[PDB]
């Protein structure tokens, strides 16, 4: 058995880490208190859910978790929340001012101040663990904190676990929910800075899980609570390998082996099937094969682009539920006559698939429905460099008159910060063209 | 207020449907980089596809489909038909074509070659590109290396009379959002205004049918129709009076065959109806005629032009189904669909 | 269409199916 | 980010500071007495950012109260809500200031502003963790423009990480006292270009051209301009006041509507104008009508490079963000393309005696309509060096009127060169 330690960083970070530690909780029998009835071995075990829980002398399971904001009030709400007895205060870690939105006020001027006190603190969670196998990161681009102090954090973790993997949960812009104007520019230089740091980063797009809130949940207006839930339960698909028994993507580094052959190229993207309204009093239950064929709609991706107009370099199908191979098999046959997926010449055409066999665990009075089957497709698709397209013209945009700089340099930021970490992106563009496109 | 964006100026078709919208009074054009468009007249090379359909409380269409360049490349539509199990490698109504580049099909292109050689068969092909004819191999593959396609060139065309002159048939077609094929019902035929000459390859004017090489090389340039343009109505009169039959039967059953199949084969890689953004394209495609009265399609052309009195009721079918259907404000074309049971 | 590394256990399985085979800045210098 | 502290000069300053005080200590249900009397724990949530809390749950706005002459602050402490004051944040002399700059800002305000520096350390030191300071002064006066203006570059001296905040209420003609108005309000803007983060500018022509063509109020008051006043005010600070995710605090706000360090003067909007029912497409049609702006500036001969939208009252998410949406659309030309998503909506709950109500705070290159008009009035009187005498007396220089011009020209300058862009 080896640990994961999960950072939630900022807001969002924070926000998400919530709703994904309740519905740990929910999925392994963890009460608010920290008991678990099941758990035979009293105080100690190297069980898969002790990856992500420790156990005092008393019977708590506590999360290997550390939360970090620079102002208060977000993680205040879970210091006196349902689930406040679950964390020890010394994994709750807020300043008293925030980044106001500002990567350059998050990295440089309060990131100095607080990055000793964070690492102490995650020392602390790495010393009782006997194999540590790295981090899970979850924060947004968009925020000063999400973007500025993560990005330190990730640079002072590679001095100071050289060996360890670390995977990001990112939450990428939407002006639908997003409260300010500079988060393409905190978005870029986040990147940049990053870049070299992270094994495998899962990109969200608010404007994506926003549209599934309104589509298929019949939210008017969706609020964090709705879109957090649902991310929530693409996080719980993803981190399951490592929570329960099982033979794929059972230690972090296999992650980066299954789905990121080039390590720049390291943001798969996901697609989750189905969702269903807790409202919608008649619902037919949706087969493998129509749950496998709606993870080649774009609807359903967590970032909306076109992989029929990219290609594949990894495809792993991640179902719960009720499924056999057979009924998998043959949903990816009927598929492939059907749909536009295409491999690079240098990756095998095929999908490694994980089955667990409990359904979807859902929180009583959440949006979604229960149902008997539900999977998440992760694929390394070249689709996904439209997202980065799309950042970089509004970057370019409101560089090219030096919009909103000036409050970068005042932090202490070089101007050239800037135009480096473009050029980053635009060297990443290009590296996803080369990989996607013929000639 | 519906609002467009003009991303190509140079094209005539959708300077017209420009001209369109702004006249019904329901259009304004914004300018070309501002991103909150219902409707983009994108430019032809590098669209940024990638940015449509990312802002909240727009409804986005583009006049491009991605992807549609499968089709629209001489080198794209070979590989597109040879592997292709419904277009398939027997397929019959597209000449026997092979990619050449200076991957490639050189070899197997040489063994099909000596087949006629062997069997004293006629063994004249085209190379050609995004032109030389030859019934000597070395002399093509001399050419290129001076991305090309080689195609075994039609030596039986049909030859209107009086000139004995040949020709290509335009036929255009409007794919829309919905994935409806329209065939516009008015065709041009590009007619030679030379007579043709099975023993001299080396004079390309009474070979070659475009609009542009008839206006410079060819000394007959207008003699028998305005342009080198025969219209539908003339060309289905000249097929009753000369060959007992019509338009529709003789030709048109198998234009329409190959629109459908050529469309269908792309659909599943190109359709937008469960995107984030809406399609719509213009294509021209390009046939000749055989003297048995058989149907060869010679290429997709992904940004035709239109012929000069075709324009108005054309621009004005494009903005009625693409564009209106979309964005309603406050037939010309046949509708090619076929449900078959098997 | 081959299915291999079938692994099972009591709480899920495991597999893999081919379709077709193919064709950092220091302390010193953060503190800095 | 937190504690805010208010500061208030001079006889404009102290009258719409009194009713700022007044309305939003109504909003957040405290009493004259300072004890609250409330319904909703959304109204004490944020308390804190502009309340201080005493002995016996009583709670004291972070207020200073500033003048040259005792007049005006007698008859706030006479007022309504007079009592809630802290007693030893009433500073003011004896002298006045002759509605002369050079008295405010040189002679009789440098007599004073140390013992105003005294009991703004004693609020700032109190402080958990203190956001920075929002003044209210007319520029066309002397205490307010003069005196304001130099506390300003004191206040930046001993906090200079901290966000200045001005409303800043601008003369006109229509509503004036004396000649000099345009000397002092060009020598107090080539001040506010330096030393503020975030300008809001309040047009007594605008309050005026509401009260009389609107509200059809044929003899306007300054208790009439004052409503007005203080409703944008109290809708302006809404997200600072009350939970909320957007333009929370001081610094995000400046940072969501300030992309040139210099181009921080804001055109306020309210709707609907007051002296019974308002629909969330009204709401926003109104907001963004030249006729509801508090500055008389034709929002159409400009562009806007920011804005920030608050809607008040029980009304549909959904709905706003769709009528938000179609007002972008539809005037897309109006909102510069290089700065993307510019315009930022929050809804709060509360309404302030309305159902539902909308500010509008707009950052737009028109601004230079108000400078442009302050530079025609400076200079008709300047070219002949009329009434500089009043100024000279107190030792000041015409080379000091001069530089004020050219920097406020300079400013007008650079409103045109992004509106062009
Ligand atoms: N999905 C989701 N997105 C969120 C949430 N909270 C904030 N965001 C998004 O995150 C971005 C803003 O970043 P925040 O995380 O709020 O900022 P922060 O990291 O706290 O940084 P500062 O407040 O600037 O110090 C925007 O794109 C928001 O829409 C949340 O709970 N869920
Ligand atoms: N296989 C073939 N057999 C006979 N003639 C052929 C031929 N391929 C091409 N042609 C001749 O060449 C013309 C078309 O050439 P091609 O379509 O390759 O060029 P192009 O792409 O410039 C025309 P467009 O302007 O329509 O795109 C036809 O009109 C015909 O006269
Ligand atoms: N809107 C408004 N304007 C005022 C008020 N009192 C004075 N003014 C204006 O403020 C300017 C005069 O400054 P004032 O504040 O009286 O002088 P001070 O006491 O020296 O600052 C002129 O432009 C007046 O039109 C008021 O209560 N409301
Ligand atoms: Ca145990
Ligand atoms: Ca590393
Ligand atoms: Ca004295
Ligand atoms: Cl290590
Ligand atoms: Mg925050
Ligand atoms: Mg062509
Ligand atoms: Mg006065």
């Amino acid at each position: 058995m080896r640990e994961c330690i999960s950072i939630h960083v900022g807001q969002a970070g924070v926000q998400i880490g919530n709703a994904c530690w309740e519905l740990y909780c929910l999925e392994h029998g963890i009460q608010p208190d920290g008991q678990m009835p099941s758990d035979k071995t009293i105080g100690g075990g190297d069980d898969s859910f002790n990856t992500f829980f420790s156990e005092t002398g008393a019977g708590k399971h506590v999360p290997r978790a550390v939360f970090v904001d620079l102002e208060p009030t977000v993680i205040d709400e879970v210091r006196t929340g349902t689930y406040r007895q679950l964390f020890h205060p010394e994994q709750l870690i807020t300043g008293k001012e925030d980044a106001a939105n500002n990567y350059a006020r998050g990295h440089y001027t309060i990131g100095k101040e607080i990055i000793d006190l964070v690492l102490d603190r995650i020392r602390k969670l790495a010393d009782q663990c006997t194999g540590l196998q790295g981090f899970l990161v979850f924060h947004s681009f968009g925020g000063g904190t999400g973007s500025g102090f993560t990005s330190l954090l990730m640079e002072r973790l590679s001095v100071d676990y050289g060996k360890k993997s670390k995977l990001e949960f990112s939450i990428y812009p939407a002006p639908q929910v997003s409260t300010a104007v500079v988060e393409p520019y905190n978005s870029i230089l986040t990147t940049h800075t990053t870049l070299e740091h992270s094994d495998c980063a899962f990109m969200v797009d608010n404007e994506a899980i926003y549209d599934i809130c309104r589509r298929n949940l019949d939210i008017e207006r969706p609020t964090y609570t709705n879109l957090n839930r649902l991310i929530s339960q693409i996080v719980s698909s993803i981190t399951a390998s490592l929570r329960f028994d099982g033979a794929l993507n059972v230690d972090l580094t296999e992650f980066q082996t299954n789905l990121v052959p080039y390590p720049r190229i390291h943001f798969p993207l996901a697609t989750y099937a189905p969702v269903i309204s807790a409202e919608k009093a008649y619902h037919e239950q949706l087969s493998v094969a129509e749950i496998t064929n709606a993870c080649f709609e774009p609807a359903n991706q967590m970032v909306k682009c076109d992989p029929r107009h990219g290609k594949y370099m990894a495809c792993c199908l991640l179902y719960r539920g009720d499924v056999v191979p057979k009924d998998v098999n043959a949903a990816i046959a009927t598929i492939k006559t059907k749909r536009s997926i295409q491999f690079v010449d240098w990756c095998p055409t095929g999908f490694k698939v994980g089955i667990n066999y409990q359904p979807p665990t859902v929180v009583p009075g959440g949006d979604l429905a229960k149902v008997q089957r539900a999977v998440c497709m992760l694929s390394n698709t070249t689709a996904i460099a439209e997202a980065w397209a799309r950042l970089d013209h509004k970057f370019d945009l409101m560089y090219a008159k030096r919009a909103f700089v000036h409050w970068y340099v005042g932090e202490g930021m070089e101007e050239g910060e800037f135009s480096e970490a473009r050029e980053d992106m635009a060297a990443l563009e290009k590296d996803y063209e080369e990989v996607g496109v013929d000639s | 207020m519906y609002t467009f964006v003009v991303r190509d100026e140079n094209s005539s078709v959708y300077a017209e449907v420009s001209r369109l919208l702004l006249a019904t009074g329901q259009w304004k054009r914004l300018r070309k980089d501002n991103p909150r468009f219902n409707l983009m007249l994108g430019e032809r090379n590098r669209l940024p596809f990638g940015r449509l359909g990312h802002e909240p409380g727009l409804v986005q269409l583009v006049n491009y489909y991605r992807g549609a360049d499968k089709l629209c490349r001489k080198a794209s539509l070979v590989k597109l038909i040879k592997t292709s199990p419904e277009l398939s490698e027997s397929c019959t109504w597209f000449p026997e074509s092979y990619v050449i580049y200076p991957t490639d099909e050189r070899e197997v292109f040489l063994a099909a070659y000596n087949r006629r050689r062997e069997g004293r068969e006629g063994n004249v092909w085209i190379a050609k590109s995004s032109i030389l004819i030859s019934s000597e191999a070395s002399e093509l593959l001399d050419f290129i290396d001076e991305v090309h396609v080689i195609q075994k060139y039609l030596e039986k065309p049909l030859l209107l009379e009086p000139g004995h002159r040949k020709f290509d048939i335009r036929s255009w077609v409007l794919v829309d959002h919905l994935y409806n094929i329209y065939l516009y019902r008015e065709g041009v035929l590009r007619t030679s205004s030379e007579p043709y000459n099975s023993a001299n390859f080396q004079d390309k004017t009474c070979h070659l049918t475009n609009h542009c090489i008839q206006k410079e090389y060819s000394k007959n340039y207008g003699r028998y129709e305005e342009g080198n343009e025969m219209f539908f109505e003339e060309f289905n009169q000249y097929l009753m009076d000369a060959l007992n039959t019509t338009l529709e039967n003789s030709i048109l059953l198998q234009i329409k065959h190959i629109i459908r199949s050529c469309l269908m084969c792309i659909e599943p890689a190109i359709s937008t109806k469960h995107l984030h953004y809406q399609s719509f394209q213009l294509f021209g495609f390009d046939f000749m005629v055989d003297e048995e009265l058989k149907v060869w399609l010679i290429e997709v052309n992904g940004a035709p032009a239109c012929a000069q009195k075709l324009y108005a009721e054309l621009c004005q079918g494009i903005v009625d189904v693409a564009i209106s259907s979309v964005f309603p404000l406050a037939s010309i074309f046949i509708k090619l669909h076929h449900h078959h049971h098997h | 269409m081959e299915v291999i590394e079938l692994n099972k256990c009591t709480s899920g399985q495991s597999f893999e199916v081919i379709l077709k085979p193919p064709s950092d800045p220091s302390l010193e210098e953060i503190q800095k | 980010m937190r504690e805010i502290v208010h500061i208030q000069a001079g006889q404009c300053g102290n009258q719409i500071g009194a009713k700022f005080w007044e309305v939003i200590s109504d909003e957040h249900g405290i009493d004259p007495t300072g004890s609250y009397h409330g319904d909703s724990d959304l109204q004490l949530e944020r308390i804190n950012v502009y309340y201080n809390e005493a002995a016996g749950n009583k709670y004291v706005p972070r207020a200073i109260l500033v003048d040259l002459e005792p007049g005006t602050m007698d008859s706030v402490r006479s007022g309504p809500f007079g009592q809630i004051f802290r007693p030893d944040n009433f500073v003011f002399g004896q002298s006045g200031a002759g509605n002369n700059w050079a008295k405010g800002h040189y002679t009789e305000g440098a007599e004073l502003v140390d013992s105003v520096l005294d009991v703004v350390r004693k609020e700032s030191e109190s402080c958990d963790c203190l956001q920075g300071f929002q003044l209210t002064h007319s520029l066309g006066g002397g205490t307010g423009s003069g005196m304001g203006t130099l506390l300003i570059s004191k206040i930046r001296e001993e906090y200079p990480d901290r966000i200045m905040n001005t409303f800043s209420v601008v003369p006109s003609p229509k509503v004036s006292d004396t000649v000099v108005e345009p000397y002092n309000a060009t020598l107090s803007v080539h001040q506010l270009v330096e030393n503020t983060d975030e300008t809001y500018c309040i047009d007594n022509e605008a309050l005026y051209d509401i009260c009389f063509r609107t509200l059809k109020l044929t003899t306007p008051t300054y208790g009439d301009l004052n409503h007005l006043v203080s409703a944008t005010m109290s809708g302006v600070t809404t997200c600072l006041r009350f939970p909320g995710q957007l333009n929370a605090d001081l610094r995000k706000l400046a940072v969501n509507m300030v992309p040139f360090p210099r181009l921080h003067f804001f055109m306020p909007g309210f709707a609907p104008l007051t002296s019974r029912a308002l629909t969330v497409p009204e709401l926003t049609q109104q907001m963004f009508d030249a006729k509801n702006m508090m500055a008389a500036c034709d929002p159409r001969h400009g562009r806007y490079l920011t804005v920030a939208a608050v809607f008040r009252g029980r009304m549909s998410m959904k709905e706003v963000d769709e009528q938000m949406l179609n007002v972008q659309n539809k005037n897309s030309s109006y909102f510069v393309e290089w700065i993307p998503n510019n315009v930022k909506t929050a809804v709060c709950d509360i309404p302030p005696g309305l159902k539902m109500s909308a500010t509008f705070i707009g950052n737009s290159t028109a601004i230079q309509e108000l400078f442009k008009r302050i530079s025609e009035q400076f200079t008709a009187m300047f070219r002949r060096k009329a009434f500089l005498h009043w100024y000279t007396g107190e030792g000041m220089d015409e080379m000091e009127f001069t530089e004020a011009e050219s920097n406020m020209n300079d400013l007008v300058s650079e409103y045109q060169q992004y509106q062009d862009a």
